[PDB]
């Protein structure tokens, strides 16, 4: 019985930045670890990074330092990420996974339990 | 043995001694220098290259190679660099590479010679029209020690079967010596 | 210390060992020096 | 499948006091900082000074240490010396690479099972031309700690080993023993700060208890970091070591040092000397004024032509080159046998100048060994 | 950063038929591949995590197969509901994870 709660759907200027949040309740969000998971057309899904869960850092990945900055709260049990730099490529919807659950030791890349999702699109 | 080499002189030993002792380590050099630069390769001289570019310690122990290659360096070639000054005097054997200028005066010039800044890259000039003292020459410096871990690198000879109770002179990683070999009942270290 | 007027003693030579034995209401003045670590008793 | 755990903040001081192992401090670096009685560990084992000489401890039960890293930054810039402990194998892999941050360790909680535990170590993101193969007997096996000292003195990197079975105490109470065995590996390497490697063997998939519910971690590796001492030491029958007696420790071993004993008979006794040393470096020369009158040959008038060229002499006088070689006025300047830099402390007999006029293409001509117009 | 790729592009499946999906990787994927199921309108949902175990709570009809870097998953039953965009992920480092190019659920007709 766990759910998870995204951010609504948002649109950004370009040369902005936006703050998209994911809330988790219900559930053992201190032994979660978040991911970011964005899905754009003419092109696959692609993970951005996601947070250790044994010792917790904003693992990013592949073209992608620099872009997108992940910080977890333990009192908040939110995690916000930020395209700054802001291009039209970067328009889609982002996906939360804090319940990794397919890996050895220190899971990453869960690519299950999605949330929600957050639209965010760029435009003048 | 073999008469092809021009150039052989040392004096941390002797080359007849070279049979008959160990060495622990060997150390191999390879450059090139001018025919009248090789004054410059016995430890402590006086110059350039000795004292700015190749320092070599007072109390040394090898020898060095040297023969002519005017038959394979000259064309002139160009490939030959080295660097001239820097900023103060240091220990020996430093290496560094760098294409950062060398700056004396006031004005800080960033990778530019204009005023008091110059190229640090300078090249030899070697071709067949020159006499001797100006043909290329080709160094191999040697060098080892003495006082280190068991030596596992020896001459070209063979051991002899060991007999006790009778003066003789043991060979054991190089050291000579006259004394009686007696069995010991001391129980050392395996190191 | 030898003829030192005692006054440069904590630079004369580090160890923080050592400091005890420089710095501290544990000095007396001789007329060869000072001793360190002697407290002046006057017997004798 | 590198990850980052470099965020952390560990202890500031970090220091822990250490009898005789002299008496110095060694860093307590703990890399497992459990936050409250609830919360996510934190491994933190950064890059530490290298300071001529490091001191390594285990203090693992488990052997959560598995070697240790060494080298510059590791950048695919310079060789790093490596060693990593294999299943039943000793690797060295001192070379070139640029790996990440944090030196991870494949563990899976291998247990009695049919040898299905899958592990993967994170230390070598790359690979250079190698110069290293070596391999030595792996060492694996109420407390248990082990430690080792590496020294590299640019001939022979020769390691210690403190395999013996410390127990009966905290960490290293009172340390009443001296060995430091080990196998030498000679490598020519510029190693500067090095790091630690631990492997991550604590998490468990069937926990009676949450939030990290093992016994311990346990990455407790404590490291330091060392000096240039003269510490005597005496031999002992079977080749053994009984004590290390420094000469600096304190005043009284100082003694001891100096009679080349141990025991000292009651009286008085003299070890060294003392000197204060001087703290600056002055030089002094007579007043500078009659100065080189050298207004003749910088401003004149007019000049001479090439055959007719004139000869100036200069001399009973002093002068200053600092002002004429920084003046932002010449662009050509080239000689041999001297340097700007040397020109400050020499002195001859006689200067002569001279001055002529010559042509565009009559200036690459003034060198040794050419000819011209 | 592996790469992975999912066959067919397109299938049309008949209902109460079997449906197969293959997958395959560059690299070992035995123990290490992500099933995921997505709509338009929402974000994806989980359906077979390491190619070898079924989620909680998922339909019985799904399921994989396979061995090594290649990876198969058949479906029992087939269902106008069921249809819809699957895709596989390479999970052969911890980083960059890289998703398959999906495949597109058609009808038979
Ligand atoms: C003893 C030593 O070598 N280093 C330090 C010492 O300077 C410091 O006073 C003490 C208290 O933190 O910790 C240790
Ligand atoms: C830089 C590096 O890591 N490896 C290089 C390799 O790419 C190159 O091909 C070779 C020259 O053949 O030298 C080495
Ligand atoms: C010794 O006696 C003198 C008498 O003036 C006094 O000043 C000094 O403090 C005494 N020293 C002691 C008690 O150690
Ligand atoms: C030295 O070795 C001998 C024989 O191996 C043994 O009897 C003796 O106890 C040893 N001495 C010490 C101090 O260990």
């Amino acid at each position: 019985q766990v759910q998870l709660v995204q951010s609504g759907a948002e649109v950004k200027k370009p040369g902005s930045s936006v703050k998209v949040s994911c809330k988790a309740s219900g559930g053992t969000f201190s032994s979660y670890a978040i991911s970011w998971v964005r899905q754009a057309p003419g092109q696959g899904l692609e993970w951005m990074g996601g947070n250790i869960p044994i010792f917790g850092t904003a693992n990013y990945a592949q073209k992608f330092q620099g872009r997108v900055t992940i910080t977890a709260d333990e009192s908040t049990s939110t995690a916000y990420m930020e395209l700054s730099s802001l291009r039209s490529e970067d328009t889609a919807v982002y996906y939360c996974a804090r319940g990794v659950g397919y890996r050895g030791v220190i899971p990453l890349n869960w690519f299950d339990p999605w949330g929600q999702g957050t639209v965010v699109t760029v435009s003048s | 043995n073999s008469a092809s080499f021009s150039t052989f002189k040392c004096y941390g030993v002797s080359p007849t001694k070279l049979n008959d002792l160990c060495f622990t380590n060997v150390y191999a050099d390879s450059f090139v220098i001018r025919g009248d630069e090789v004054r410059q390769i016995a430890p402590g001289q006086t110059g350039k290259i000795a004292d700015y570019n190749y320092k070599l310690p007072d109390d040394f122990t090898g020898c060095v190679i040297a023969w002519n290659s005017n038959n394979l360096d000259s064309k002139g070639n160009y490939n030959y660099l080295y660097r001239l000054f820097r900023k103060s005097n240091l220990k020996p054997f430093e290496r560094d590479i760098s294409t950062e200028i060398y700056q004396a005066g006031s004005t800080p010039c960033n990778g530019v010679e204009g005023f008091n800044c110059y190229f640090p890259l300078q090249s030899y000039g070697f071709q067949p029209t020159n006499g001797v003292g100006y043909q290329p020459y080709r160094v191999v410096v040697l060098s080892f020690e003495l006082l280190h871990a068991p030596a596992t690198v020896c001459g070209p000879k063979k051991s002899t079967n060991l007999v006790k109770n009778k003066c003789v002179n043991f060979n054991f990683n190089g050291l000579t010596g006259t004394g009686v070999l007696t069995e010991s009942n001391k129980k050392f270290l395996p190191f | 210390y030898q003829d030192v007027n005692c006054t440069e003693v904590p630079v004369a030579i580090l160890t923080p060992t050592w400091r005890v034995y420089s710095t501290g209401s544990n000095v007396f003045q001789t007329r060869a020096g000072c001793l360190i670590g002697a407290e002046h008793v006057n017997n004798s | 499948q590198c990850v980052n755990l470099t965020t952390r903040t560990q202890l500031p001081p970090a220091y822990t006091n250490s009898f005789t192992r002299f008496f110095s401090n060694v860093t307590w670096f703990h890399a497992i900082h459990v936050s409250g009685t609830n919360g996510t560990k934190r491994f933190d084992n950064p890059v530490l000074p290298f300071n001529d000489g490091v001191y390594f401890a285990s203090t693992e039960k488990s052997n959560i240490i598995r070697g240790w890293i060494f080298g510059t930054t590791l950048d695919s810039k310079t060789q790093s010396l490596l060693i990593v402990n294999n299943a039943t194998n000793v690797v060295i892999k001192v070379c070139e690479f640029q790996f990440c941050n944090d030196p991870f360790l494949g563990v899976y909680y291998h247990k009695n099972n049919k040898s299905w535990m899958e592990s993967e170590f994170r230390v070598y993101s790359s690979a250079n031309n190698c110069t290293f193969e070596y391999v030595s007997q792996p060492f694996l096996m109420f407390k248990n700690l082990r430690e080792f000292v590496f020294k590299n003195i640019d001939g022979y990197f020769k390691i210690y080993s403190k395999h013996t079975p410390i127990n009966l105490v905290r960490d290293l109470p009172q340390g009443f023993s001296a060995l430091e065995p080990l196998v030498d590996l000679p490598i020519g390497i510029n190693i500067t700060r090095f790091q630690t490697l631990l492997a991550l063997h604590r998490s468990y998939l069937t926990p009676g208890d949450s939030s990290s519910g093992w016994t311990a971690g346990a990455a407790a590796y404590y490291v330091g970091y060392l000096q240039p001492r003269t510490f005597l030491l005496k031999y002992n029958e079977n080749g053994t070591i009984t004590d290390a007696v420094d000469c600096a420790l304190d005043p009284l071993s100082e003694t001891k040092c100096t009679l080349k004993s141990f025991t000292v008979e009651k009286g008085i006794y003299q070890t060294s000397n003392f000197r204060v040393q001087p703290t600056e470096s002055i030089v002094r020369f007579p007043n500078i004024t009659n100065l080189c009158p050298f207004g003749e040959v910088f401003n004149a008038t007019r000049f001479a032509s090439v055959y007719a060229w004139n000869r100036k002499r200069i001399s009973n006088c002093v002068a200053d080159y600092s002002v004429l070689y920084n003046s932002a006025s010449f662009s050509t300047f080239k000689c041999y046998g001297v340097s700007p830099t040397k020109l400050n402390d020499l002195c001859f007999t006689n200067v002569y100048a001279d001055s002529f006029v010559i042509r565009g293409d009559e200036v690459r001509q003034i060198a040794p060994g050419q000819t011209g117009k | 950063e592996i790469v992975m790729t999912q066959s067919p592009a397109t299938l049309s499946v008949s209902p109460g038929e079997r449906a197969t999906l293959s997958c395959r990787a560059s690299q070992s994927v035995s123990s290490d591949l992500a099933w995921y199921q997505h709509k338009p309108g929402q974000a994806p949902r989980l359906l077979i995590y390491g190619a070898s175990t079924r989620a909680t709570g998922i339909p019985v009809r799904f399921s994989g197969s396979g061995s090594g870097t290649e990876f198969t998953l058949t479906i029992s039953s087939l269902q106008s509901e069921d249809f819809a965009v699957y895709y596989c992920q390479q999970y052969n480092n911890w980083p960059p994870f890289t998703f398959g190019g999906g495949t597109k659920v058609e009808i038979k007709r």
